[PDB]
């Protein structure tokens, strides 16, 4: 549960991300990619290369989909239902590696957000990548 | 990575194991439990519920091919990841198989395991088999880059 | 999430263990210990050897508490919320102790009920005790 | 332990790194981060809030002495098991720290080297680094029993 002071640390940081989101999205990817190799699993149909049009076209509806999650993290499961059932009925990513994108997510974000990367906002978007991961996972069985 | 009562504990245990009735009800089990492994066998057929999975040719036919493999490194203990290193590469390289579902499968086995054995299939022999899964695990893995 | 199957699933096999619930529990601890000896990190108290009335005694504590979880199924959240604080605030066991315990209890589930032990309830009881889990970690931060 | 190339990177880094500082934030993010990893510094004073926490002394101790330990450590890329033995054993069975704790640290570290060197954190030094909180966690887990 994302108590109200989280969401006010999430949003303020998120905000912060901006326009810069999508271009957030491809550099966790790729952080994922090379730090937790098995991730690539999932990925054998995309040219993998940094740079690829398809990771950032792909980091850019991740930050998207997120940026929904913000913009409705009080109804984080209708706002993401859509992508809950593709998660849990086409891709089947299992629910392991949802973690390790939350962290290079993490990383991604304390690495661009120097002022705003605090002990208490690191616990905040931590809860909430992990919520996230939760809605998209829900629906697995 | 096992003791010698360990060794002594899953060699015992694997002699009474019909690995091909074994192997089928283990590959069963993951599909009817952890409905996402179904990804990687969208030509084995009617896969729609536990019954239509359990009974389906082709994951039995699968299921003993995996735990006829798993029995080959069950002889080489000792040397479980040169055993696997073909295996390993092979699910990486080309079945593109996250590691993380041979961890799924081990408990899954585990399960059938005792299932199958009761009252013998004690906490210490459960201790050795939870060892050699993992064992089996990381040997499937190691080669993934 | 627990559909009216998984319900059903559950409070039959729940059904079978009958009186036999704080044996299973106690069973279950041992398997963990020896399986999972990090899990012994919270129990420098306890005698783990085999036979120890103190596993046995907390395995009675935990079975009962999974007996309240069943007979509440609809309403675990209350039914734990007791249970969620003591561990949260003061046990404060990591949560990747859980799937330990759980993975170790459907283990003894399975020696146990030949019969009642099917794929579907298997299935039903994994969900269930990843519920329970899930309840039993919700206030952890 | 790693491609010569990566120990350089990561040598690299923790070259321009104030051990006492990364320490202690590491140290505090994980309390924080992390509330139930506190259950072990309920003699450190108060832990109330984020700041009572980033403020503690103990804990600022602790995060020094726990990360030039860390340090020692990556003089001997080659030997991790060697280098943290004791240290397993110590948490194992004086500490009785659930090994758990040392994933969680090696997380919040790097989350703390991001932040710490912004850009200068590519994903290349970044995985290098993982393949080291990984390696030094698997080391202190390896006497537990
Ligand atoms: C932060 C959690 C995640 C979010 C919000 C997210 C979101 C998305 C979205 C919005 C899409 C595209 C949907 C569409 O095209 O309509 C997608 C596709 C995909 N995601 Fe997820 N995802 C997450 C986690 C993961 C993880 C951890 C993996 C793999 C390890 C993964 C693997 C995939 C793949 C394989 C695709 C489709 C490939 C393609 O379209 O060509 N996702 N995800
Ligand atoms: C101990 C664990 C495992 C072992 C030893 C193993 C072994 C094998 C072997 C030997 C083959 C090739 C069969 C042959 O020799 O022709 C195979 C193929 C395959 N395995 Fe694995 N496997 C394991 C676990 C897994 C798991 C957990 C999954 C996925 C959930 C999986 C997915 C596959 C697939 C999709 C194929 C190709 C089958 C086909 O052609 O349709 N395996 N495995
Ligand atoms: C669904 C799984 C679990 C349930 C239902 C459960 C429930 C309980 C209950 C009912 C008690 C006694 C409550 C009281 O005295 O008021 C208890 C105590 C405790 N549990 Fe949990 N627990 C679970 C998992 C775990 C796990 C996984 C661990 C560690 C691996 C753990 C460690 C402990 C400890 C250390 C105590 C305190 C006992 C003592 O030292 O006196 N629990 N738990
Ligand atoms: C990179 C990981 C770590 C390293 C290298 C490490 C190293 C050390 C060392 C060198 C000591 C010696 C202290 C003594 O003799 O009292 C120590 C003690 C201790 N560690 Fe660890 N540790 C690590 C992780 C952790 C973590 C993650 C936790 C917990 C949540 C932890 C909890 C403790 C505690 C409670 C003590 C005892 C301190 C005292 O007695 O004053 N350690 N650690």
């Amino acid at each position: 549960v994302l108590s109200p002071a989280d969401k006010t640390n999430v949003k303020a940081a998120w905000g912060k991300v901006g326009a810069h989101a999508g271009e957030y999205g491809a550099e966790a990817l790729e952080r994922m990619f090379l730090s937790f190799p098995t991730t690539k699993t999932y990925f054998p149909h995309f040219d993998l290369s940094h740079g690829s049009a398809q990771v950032k076209g792909h980091g850019k509806k991740v930050a998207d989909a997120l940026t929904n999650a913000v913009a409705h993290v009080d109804d984080m499961p209708n706002a993401l239902s859509a992508l809950s059932d593709l998660h849990a009925h086409k891709l089947r990513v299992d629910p392991v590696n949802f973690k390790l994108l939350s962290h290079c997510l993490l990383v991604t974000l304390a690495a661009h957000l120097p002022a705003e990367f605090t002990p208490a906002v690191h616990a905040s978007l931590d809860k909430f990548l992990a919520s996230v991961s939760t809605v998209l996972t829900s629906k697995y069985r | 990575m096992l003791t010698p009562e360990e060794k002594s504990a899953v060699t015992a245990l694997w002699g009474k194991v019909n690995v091909d009735e074994v192997g089928g009800e283990a590959l069963g089990r993951l599909l009817v439990v952890y409905p996402w492994t179904q990804r990687f066998f969208e030509s084995f057929g009617d896969l729609s519920t536990p019954d239509a999975v359990m009974g389906n040719p082709k994951v039995k036919a699968h299921g003993k091919k995996v735990l006829g493999a798993f029995s080959d490194g069950l002889a080489h203990l000792d040397n479980l990841k040169g055993t696997f290193a073909t295996l390993s590469e092979l699910h990486c390289d080309k079945l593109h198989v996250d590691p993380e579902n041979f961890r799924l499968l081990g408990n899954v086995l585990v399960c059938v395991l005792a299932h199958h054995f009761g009252k013998e299939f004690t906490p210490p022999v459960q201790a050795a088999y939870q060892k050699v899964v993992a064992g089996v695990a990381n040997a499937l893995a190691h080669k993934y880059h």
